[PDB]
């Protein structure tokens, strides 16, 4: 399958401060740090220019995920728990990402009869922790 | 039209259920082949 | 005042009766004692209840209060007297109290006969001052298992099919209440919702009004009978002991009736005024054809069970056709119905299991043996031929006369209808005197040995005047049952909105 | 170096020391590890007493669990055990087969149970559904020289293995499609970063564990294996299964449902909804025509009563549980009062047919008015504590939109009075002539009537008494 | 703020089995400057072959910041269509956000406008740019920030259900 529908708002942020890999930019950091433990985010996902095909709030308890053991794209283990120049997310922050596509899924899709995702895209999110 | 119509509605809503659970109940009956056969069924026809 | 009355008027009896058992004494004899002194004792805190701590005057709530019980689902003690609630309360209080006199020589168990008696005694009574809809809920089923093992114990040759299609049928037909109370117990249940006074303001939308006013109504026509559901009525009413029967055909009865008032054209006026006419034709056409179908019978049982069957159409008709006396009407109706058919099975039960003949061909003359029960029983079948002076006339002209007044008419149906319910007075005595003189008149074999058949002693006598005698004292000044000021404001929700 | 299986590990104890008495002692046993046992469960429950109002802490290795709704399901279950040994003490004792590794069984199984309502590893509530199944093959067929007895092995050894077979199967291909993954609250990611999830797979990983759920507990298409069983094995072994296995299998489908199956809802729904609306039909005609106990019981208290229940499984936005919680505290008693009624009575008589319950109020009044009482109960009757149940079960049920399920719930509870209204009729009666020679010679008469009369009153006062009973199931978060 | 050309009535209604009035909301749909997505809006309110707000919801209200409805389908947000297909592009950019209350149609990707539409219960200057403006809420502000004030579970839906019962075309 492709693409399907939503609808959100944006906040719009700041410029992003690329910080030699990824695209990293700031909106609200508020409490605590996070371990390599469990943790539980709220996400919604872009594609390049426009179109979103997947929010966490587009079901019910969004979802959790484990920040620090290899689980997850690289461009978020770096942009959530913090990579190389760029301070982790605290317990309530919010965060807005331009993954490039070295960081993500490559230059590959993933097919279920129909790829999910673009074969070498390169996605934005804006990651909310909870 | 009182015996013959509603009360006869009002034993027929009690009375089909005893033909109803006999006949059910004298279908399959032991035989675990039986048992196996018809709980693969119901998981290959719920598979649509 | 706030030294709680109905609280204790409706947790005296059951608990009072909770100490038959554990209590080896005896048989029989001591039971019944114990069992009727508390009952006298509960109808005498009723009067006085009613007598100086009520006013008549004012159409709010008297002697109420509440509680906190479950607190999840909104559902407290509420508990509350009001003008409606008043007659029927008393009149169960006193036909409860006489059947369970009329009950005196039992002795195949006597220890949970009596107890199961005061049980339905509570249940009645809380139903009857219910002030809390799901408390209502409860007080109504409450007392089903009672009447069933009344039923299932005790009465009639087939007893058992009787009493299975009797609670299979009710349980049933309480389904539909219960669904009502799912329906407007979660509509804004932050507004109280469950406290039966303060709905009178909801505003429901439509499509949703005549939902809850039909899953009402069904409940309701099961226990009182209306036309496609009165089938079960002949069956647990020709098999029932005439101990159980009086207290169940003057009571339970009008249950149906009395929540029919209370929670449909208090709470739902624009789900009911637009339903009225069609309760009224059902009325009209019961009253003729439950007669014509006890015309029909054969054993004088089922017989009176018809009769019975017949004077609910008049109460019908008064809920409809809106008036302040078509609801008053009715009123007076269902008490003078609970005295003279509880008082007619009672002689139907005391003549039987003397004769032990049920079908009314082989009855030959009783009246030479036995006087007193031909008379008592001529009187009230005067009575129920709606025979001036006596309290069966009053009701039915009240009710005419409510229906011809009405304002939700113009004229076509209200003669109409009230040509076919007077035909009711030229059917009913074609089958009322068709018994009378096959069962009475004639003269039999020479049944001079006065051996199983002897007159009414002195209790059964006495109940059969202390019964007639508040017949003939309502129907000479009604006026002593038209102690109703409700009707003033029941009445005043629903005349002026549309149509 | 753990103390949240020391719950498990106090059991774990006592099972060595049963299993060592009968190596080490003689003869002194009988009505020694008859108390023995009940220590080990009492001083586990008092271990269980010390978690409430505890944290979500995960397990070791993050293995099975620990929060306060899987901590209701694991003191729910010593409950059932504590309640069933006397039970099944006496009955074994008047068969003369041996006792001490019947009790090994039970409290094996019971081990079992109580790992099972934790268990988010996707292995562990793997080999805890087999350590509380190869425990059960042996007590329902634990009566050798009988002969239904080796029919309810067959036909359940066999229906046991091909479910497991079908749900580890289903677990297979849960972890295929999930880029590899166990730790139950870790799939929807991994079921992600693969973008696998909304591909067809999926969808048959979701039936091929949903028809290994049910038959565990045995709704109406998959019922077929548990009205043989509960007829062929000894009543008590019947009872621990009828109340235990619900338990255990209605606090493992919520979790292995609710946390892993996010996305899939409408999808699974609708499914059990199917189960449902004929769980509580299947389950009730075929129990009106029933002239065992056992049978009419297994059909009446099982096939059907497994429905309301799942009656807000579907329909649960976290506002629901308490009501399932509090519907389990019911059943648990309203179901052991008359299992321990009809063991009582099957002994005392010799007979399981409903035809010889006649007259048994006359000869004695106590056990007839204490198994009226529950089977009341069960019927669901306004004052007793299965109305307030199967109420507070619809008022939030139809308080979630649902509308064509509690419309049938009700409708099938009339159905249901009636059976148990023909035995309720069955008992009081007085014709001499009628009665068989069964109840007629009956001398009627510790722990059998201590259990029965402390499971019937909590079968009418909790119904009317269930305000702090549900102030505390409100408090489940899973 | 521009000129005004219809009149658009919502019902509002919560408590969940069904839904008791509250109140009443009135909206201008600007057809001067957007023609195509205000005649959008206006058609689904009033009726054309079924696909209306009739018995819609409220699917997502994010306090002090919006409430977003429209879905006559799924309820969910996945749902709903327009007349012009399943949907249209961008129209035009002339009005821009104000203040309280503004109506906005909620796309998924420019170019893709649904039956999906918002309301602003707050000033959002930064949204603009990349939405669409027409309409403004004339009467009802009070109800709006009822709604807007609701219990909300994690999936910041409602707890209680907050739907429309009827709605309409009110004229001058």
């Amino acid at each position: 399958a492709r693409a399907a529908l939503e609808l959100h708002r944006s906040l719009c942020p700041l410029l992003v401060s690329p910080r030699e890999l990824e695209f990293l930019q700031v909106r609200d950091p508020s409490f605590c740090s996070v371990s390599m433990v469990v943790t539980q985010i709220h996400y919604t996902a872009r594609f390049p220019d426009g179109t979103v095909f997947d929010s966490s709030y587009k079901r019910g308890r969004p979802l959790t995920m484990r920040i620090g053991a290899g689980k997850i794209l690289r461009g978020l283990q770096q942009g959530i728990g913090g990579g190389g120049g760029v301070t982790p997310m605290l317990v309530g922050g919010k965060r807005k990402l331009m993954i490039p596509p070295i960081l993500a899924y490559g230059p590959e899709p993933a097919g279920c009869f129909s790829e999910a995702v673009f074969a070498q895209a390169e996605m934005n999110f804006c990651a909310l922790a909870a | 039209f009182d015996k013959g119509v509603i009360d006869g509605i009002t034993n027929g809503v009690g009375l089909a259920s005893f033909c109803i659970g006999e006949e059910i109940k004298y279908v399959g009956g032991g035989r675990i082949s039986s048992y196996l056969f018809f709980f693969l069924c119901y998981v290959s026809v719920f598979l649509f | 005042s706030y030294f709680p009355w109905l609280t204790i008027l409706v947790v005296l009896p059951i608990f009072a009766g909770s100490l038959i058992f554990f209590l080896p004494h005896k048989g029989n004899k001591i039971v019944r004692w114990y069992t009727i002194s508390i009952c006298l004792l509960e109808f005498l805190l009723m009067t006085y209840a009613f007598c100086y701590h009520f006013q008549l005057e004012d159409p709010l709530i008297q002697l109420k209060e509440d509680y906190k019980w479950i607190d999840v689902f909104d559902f407290h003690w509420r508990l509350g007297i009001d003008g409606l609630s008043l007659g029927s309360i008393l009149l169960t209080g006193f036909i409860t109290t006489l059947a369970t006199l009329a009950a005196w020589p039992i002795t195949r168990n006597s220890r949970l006969f009596y107890f199961l008696m005061l049980a339905m005694y509570s249940g009645q009574i809380g139903l009857f001052s219910s002030r809390d809809l799901l408390l209502f809920f409860i007080m109504w089923e409450l007392e089903l298992i009672p009447v069933y093992l009344l039923l299932s114990m005790w009465g009639g040759k087939r007893r058992l099919y009787s009493a299975t299609k009797f609670i299979l049928y009710t349980a049933g037909g309480s389904i539909f209440f219960l669904i009502g109370v799912l329906g407007m117990g979660l509509y804004g249940s932050n507004e109280p919702g469950l406290d039966l006074e303060r709905l009178i303001n909801q505003s429901y939308p439509a499509t949703l009004e005549i939902l809850l006013y039909f899953g009402f109504l069904i409940a309701y026509a099961v226990k009182l009978p209306i036309i496609p559901l009165h089938t079960w009525l002949p069956d647990t009413h020709g098999e029932a002991h005439y101990s159980t029967c009086m207290l169940l055909a003057g009571i339970l009865l009008k249950m149906g009736a009395y929540g029919l008032i209370r929670i449909n054209m208090e709470l739902l006026p624009h789900a009911h005024y637009l339903f009225s006419p069609w309760l009224v034709i059902i009325g009209a056409i019961q009253i003729i054809y439950a007669a014509s179908t006890s015309l029909g019978q054969r054993n004088f049982k089922k017989r009176i069970a018809y009769s019975s069957v017949s004077h609910m159409g008049f109460i019908i008709i008064g809920i409809g056709s809106i008036t302040n006396i078509g609801l008053n009407g009715a009123i007076l109706q269902i008490l003078s119905h609970g005295f003279i058919g509880a008082t007619l099975f009672f002689l139907a039960g005391t003549a039987s299991d003397r004769m032990r003949l049920v079908y009314l061909e082989e009855l030959g003359g009783i009246s030479i043996p036995m006087p007193k029960i031909f008379t008592m029983f001529s009187s009230f079948s005067m009575a129920s031929l709606a025979l001036p002076g006596m309290s069966g006339f009053v009701a039915e002209l009240v009710v005419f006369f409510g229906l011809i007044t009405s304002p939700k008419f113009l004229l076509m149906p209200k003669a109409l209808i009230t040509f076919v319910m007077a035909i009711g007075m030229i059917l009913t005595p074609i089958y009322l005197l068709s018994m009378l003189r096959q069962m009475f008149y004639g003269y039999k074999l020479f049944n001079v040995p006065n051996a199983n058949f002897v007159d009414s002693g002195p209790r059964e006598l006495f109940i059969l005047i202390c019964i007639f005698l508040p017949v003939i004292g309502i129907g000479i000044y009604p006026d002593f049952v038209l102690s109703l000021s409700v009707d003033r404001v029941e009445a005043l929700l629903s005349n002026y909105y549309p149509k | 170096n753990g103390s949240f299986i020391f719950p498990e590990c106090i059991l774990i104890f006592g099972l060595i020391l049963l299993l060592m008495i009968d190596s080490t002692s003689d003869q002194k046993d009988r009505p020694w590890f008859y108390f023995i046992s009940s220590t080990s469960l009492v001083i586990s429950i008092t271990a269980l007493l010390f978690r409430w109002r505890e944290e979500p802490i995960i397990s070791f290795s993050g293995n099975f669990q620990t929060n306060n709704f899987n901590e209701i399901f694991q003191f729910l279950i010593l409950l059932c055990s504590t309640l069933c040994i006397p039970l099944s003490v006496e009955y074994i004792e008047c068969t003369e087969m041996a006792i001490t590794e019947f009790l090994l069984f039970v409290l094996t199984a019971t081990l079992g149970g109580m790992f099972l309502c934790g268990a988010n590893d996707l292995i562990t509530i793997f080999v805890a559904p087999e350590c509380f199944s190869l425990c059960s093959y042996l007590l329902s067929g634990y009566t050798k020289r009988d002969l239904r007895s080796n029919e309810a092995t067959m036909k359940y050894l066999l229906m046991g293995g091909a479910s497991s077979s079908i749900l580890v199967h289903g677990f297979s291909w849960l972890y295929g499609s999930s880029g590899g993954e166990i730790e139950l609250q870790e799939i929807v990611n991994g079921l992600i970063n693969t973008q696998m999830y909304n591909s067809p797979g999926i969808s048959i990983a979701l039936i091929s564990i949903t028809v290994g759920l049910g038959f565990k507990l045995s709704p109406a298409p998959f019922h077929q294996w548990t009205p043989d069983v509960y007829e062929g094995s000894p009543t008590p072994v019947v009872a621990f299964l009828s109340v235990t296995s619900k338990v255990a299998a209605s606090a493992s489908a919520t979790r292995i449902l609710d946390i892993p199956f996010y996305f899939s809802s409408n999808e699974w729904h609708l499914l059990l909804e199917i189960l449902a609306i004929l769980s509580m039909i299947l389950g009730n005609l075929l129990a009106i025509t029933q002239t065992s106990m056992k049978r009419m019981l297994a059909y009446s208290s099982i096939g059907q009563i497994g429905y309301v229940i799942i009656g807000i499984i579907v329909g649960d936005s976290n506002d629901g549980y308490a009501s399932m919680i509090t519907y389990m505290l019911f059943y648990i008693s309203m179901n052991l009062g008359t299992f321990a009624c009809i063991v009582l009575f099957g002994l005392r008589t010799g007979t399981d047919n409903i035809r010889d319950y006649a007259g048994l109020y006359m000869k004695d009044p106590f056990l007839a008015l204490s198994l009226a009482l529950c089977l009341l109960s069960l019927g669901g009757l306004p004052p007793l504590a299965g109305f307030f149940g199967k109420l507070y079960l619809f008022w939030c049920g139809w308080q979630a939109g649902l509308y064509f399920l509690v419309s049938i719930g009700l409708l099938t509870s009339v159905l249901s009075i009636y059976y148990y209204l023909k035995i309720i009729k069955l008992l009081m009666t007085g014709r001499n002539q009628e009665i068989t020679p069964y109840v007629r010679n009956y001398r009627r008469s510790n722990s059998i009537e201590l259990s029965m009369t402390v499971c019937v009153i909590a079968s009418t006062i909790p119904g009317i008494s269930m305000n702090p009973i549900l102030a505390i199931a409100q408090d489940t978060l899973f | 703020q521009s000129k005004v050309t219809n009149k658009v009535y919502f019902d509002i209604n919560i408590g969940n089995p069904v839904g008791k009035n509250v109140g009443r909301i009135v909206i201008g749909l600007y057809g001067d400057d957007v023609p195509q997505t205000v005649e959008n809006f206006r058609a689904l309110c009033t009726g054309e072959k079924g696909f209306g707000y009739k018995g819609s919801s409220f699917h997502r209200v994010i306090k002090d910041f919006m409430i977003q409805g429209g879905d006559f389908d799924k309820g969910n947000g996945t749902g709903g269509k327009s007349i012009y297909g399943r949907t249209f592009k961008d129209e035009n950019f002339q009005l821009v956000h104000t203040g309280p209350g503004v109506l906005s149609m909620a796309n998924a990707g420019p170019n893709t406008n649904g039956s999906q539409f918002f309301i602003c219960t707050v000033k959002t200057p930064w949204l603009d740019g990349r939405h669409v403006v027409f309409g403004q809420v004339l009467e009802g502000m009070d109800i709006v920030r009822m709604i807007e004030s609701s219990e909300t579970d994690r999936g910041d839906r409602p707890k209680k259900k907050v739907v429309i019962s009827e709605c309409g075309e009110l004229p001058v």
